[PDB]
RNA sequence: CCCGGCGAGGGGAGUGAAAAAGAACCUGAAACCGUGUACGUACAAGCAGUGGGAGCACGCUUAGGCGUGUGACUGCGUACC
RNA sequence: UGUAACGGGGCUAAACCAUGCACCGAAGCUGCGGCAGCGACGCUUAUGCGUUGUUGGGUAGGGGAGCGUUCUGUAAGCCUG
């Protein structure tokens, strides 16, 4: 299966044994979470439904990484009224990989 | 003036085909001479038309 | 990060022709720049030209004739210091009928070395007849 | 006693010259050009972070309009016809089909008119 | 059998050493004895002295033939400058900076 | 001792842990001078850079989505204390 | 000086009036995910992570909170051919 998810707030394409970088969910490596919010589902054909969200759907999927990611330089200037300041910037992933899509 | 920035180094081009010589294609052997010899023209050790017509 | 991305290189031709009896000499033109980019055609554009080519053969049978026609300037500077030259739309089609499509297209084309690379594929012929006698341009429609 | 700089010496032109890599001329030896060359260099990644976003919109339009177009309508008129449909519309990120599929295409024209008189 | 022979503080600018230096490098390792002899300008006939010097400390450590060897590297370095003067008007005065070069050649028969 | 002009300089020979410590005599980054291999490349318009990224080498690993270098193509782009 | 009084192609609408919806349009406004402080909370500790309220241009200048150097003591130490 073929599948499309609201996870985070952002929406996801997933196909079976493919893998999404979600932000932070604190339970780590080897832990196993399912999603509800499924917006498509296709088995190579789409259920093309005339509502929002697929009734009875899932996807499973196992934590395989986690932590902070990569620093992002963030810097404030002005030239001849003098200033530089810098902004710390870092964010969150957990990368997640899809075991099962079923409805 | 002077060179605000050093040039490309193929910027030499005219110069780089002149800056060590020959300028001759390209020098003739002879069997009594030891180093080569100008077209037309005698040997280090005097030979013209295979014949030695002057001393060293 | 580096994703992949799959880039065409290979491009085969069966060239076609477009009729300019009965329509302007301006929006000719702009019709002929936007087949030339290939929006008619092809889709994201001006990247990746897969396209085919198309020419004009009957470009002296163009329209507006008995009033405006013996206007427009045409201004052109010789490369001779303030040496300029003007023309009239009447003898442009008179004695120039290939090239004062030549000389306005260009400025609608893409900006950069593309722009030179679609030009390359203009070629313009006036008098019903071209160079491409077993290529062969065929009529475009629709 | 005496501090005698050696906590800093050559660190801040290193820092610098390190960013230097394949500019032209005095950009990649001279430290007072190459400084200001990388100020720059920063101000066009700051650029960046402020303006890729428009380019994605970019292409998705441009496939869309050129092939409604194909199908004789402009894009203002398929996308307002789709939206009165209700649903049905799956974002313009996935309108990828009018370069990936006809029948596809055809049949979101078909929906982009549902609900029209 | 490799030889590398230097001859350093060389009465002459490294610069217009380095311009016969290209005339002998490469070239089907066939500039030696077929223009070198025959090459124009004070540097050619340095660098000809060297070149026959090497190949003599090549026959001084072993055998009696050299005819298997050819030239793979010659480059020239600069020498240690002399700060010279010479008056002028008033003066005022010339900078005549006198140099020198090091001037180095392998010979191998491979 | 060898070449050379009983030159100069190197090159052998002998001493030393080490003479890349040999007289200009310990150690030491650079501006200037210069290297070969890989990669790109032989008509082209502007403060000289920046984000994405084919191809190839180099690296490693089931090679399978990610490191080191270069770079086609392409969105953005009139210095500064 | 060289087109030189639509930006330019070009144009009786593509000029100019007001009228109706669409479309493109910023870091704005909203949503989603975060940052820094503080009033109030929830879940928990080699101790902080979320939730909610509320604020976040700044040179002249005033006032705070951290990072770093060298030296004497610790050093009758510790690291070391």
């Amino acid at each position: 299966m073929y599948a499309v998810f609201q996870s985070g707030g952002k929406q996801h394409r997933v196909s079976e044994g493919q893998t999404v970088r979600l932000e932070k969910l604190d339970i780590a490596t080897g832990e196993t979470v399912e999603f509800a919010e499924v917006l498509m589902i296709a088995n190579g054909e789409e259920v093309k439904i005339g509502v929002p969200f697929v009734d009875g759907g899932v996807i499973k999927a196992e934590v395989v990484a986690h932590g902070r990611g990569e620093k992002v330089k963030i810097v404030k200037f002005r030239r001849r009224k003098h200033y530089r300041k810098q902004q710390g910037h870092r964010q969150w992933f957990t990368d997640v990989k899809i075991t099962g899509i079923s409805a | 003036a002077v060179q605000q920035n050093k040039p490309t180094r193929s910027k030499r081009g005219m110069r780089r085909s002149h800056d060590a010589l020959t300028a001759v294609t390209s020098l003739s052997v002879d069997k009594t001479s030891g180093e080569k010899h100008l077209r037309h023209h005698i040997t280090a050790d005097g030979y013209y038309r295979g014949r030695k017509v002057i001393a060293k | 990060m580096k994703t992949f991305t799959a880039k065409p290189e290979t491009v085969k031709r069966d060239w076609y022709v477009v009729d300019a009896t009965g329509k302007t000499l301006g929006r000719l033109a702009t019709e002929l720049a936007r087949r030339l980019r290939g929006k008619h055609k092809a889709e994201y554009t001006p990247h990746v030209d897969t396209g085919d080519y198309i020419i004009v053969l009957n470009a002296d049978k163009v329209a507006v004739t008995g009033n405006k026609r013996t206007d427009k300037v045409y201004y052109h500077h010789t490369g001779h210091i303030g040496g300029i030259k003007q023309a009239t739309f009447e003898e442009m089609i008179a004695r120039r009928p290939e090239r004062v499509i030549e000389i306005a297209v260009k400025g609608m084309l893409p900006k950069g070395p593309l722009g030179r690379a679609m030009f390359r594929k203009l070629k313009v012929y006036a008098g019903n007849e071209h160079n491409h006698a077993a290529q062969q341009p065929q009529v475009l429609d629709i | 006693a005496r501090v005698k700089r050696g906590v800093i010496a050559r660190a801040r032109h290193k820092k610098i010259l390190k960013q230097a890599k394949g500019y032209y001329g005095a950009r990649s030896r001279v430290y007072r050009v190459a400084f200001q060359a990388v100020i720059k260099a920063g101000q066009y990644a700051y650029r960046d972070r402020r303006q890729r976003k428009r380019q994605f919109r970019q292409l998705w339009i441009a496939r869309i309009n050129a092939a409604a177009r194909q199908n004789g309508i402009s894009y203002s008129k398929f996308i307002n016809g789709l939206k009165k449909a209700s649903v049905e519309i799956d974002r313009k990120i996935l309108a990828d089909i009018a370069v990936f599929d006809k029948v596809a295409f055809t049949a979101l024209v078909e929906k982009a008119k549902a609900a029209l008189a | 059998m490799e030889t590398i022979a230097k001859h350093r503080h060389a009465r002459s600018s490294a610069q217009k050493v380095r311009l016969v230096a290209d005339l002998i490098r490469g070239k089907k390792v066939s500039q030696a004895l077929d223009i070198l002899t025959y090459t124009n300008k004070k540097a050619a006939v340095l660098v000809k002295k060297v070149l026959e010097s090497a190949i003599a400390n090549a026959e001084h450590n072993d055998g009696a033939d050299i005819d298997d060897l050819k030239v793979t590297k010659i480059f020239v370095d600069e020498g240690p400058s002399m700060k010279r003067i010479m008056p002028r008007a008033k003066g005022r005065a010339d900078r005549i900076l006198k140099r020198t070069s090091h001037i180095t050649v392998v010979v191998s028969d491979r």
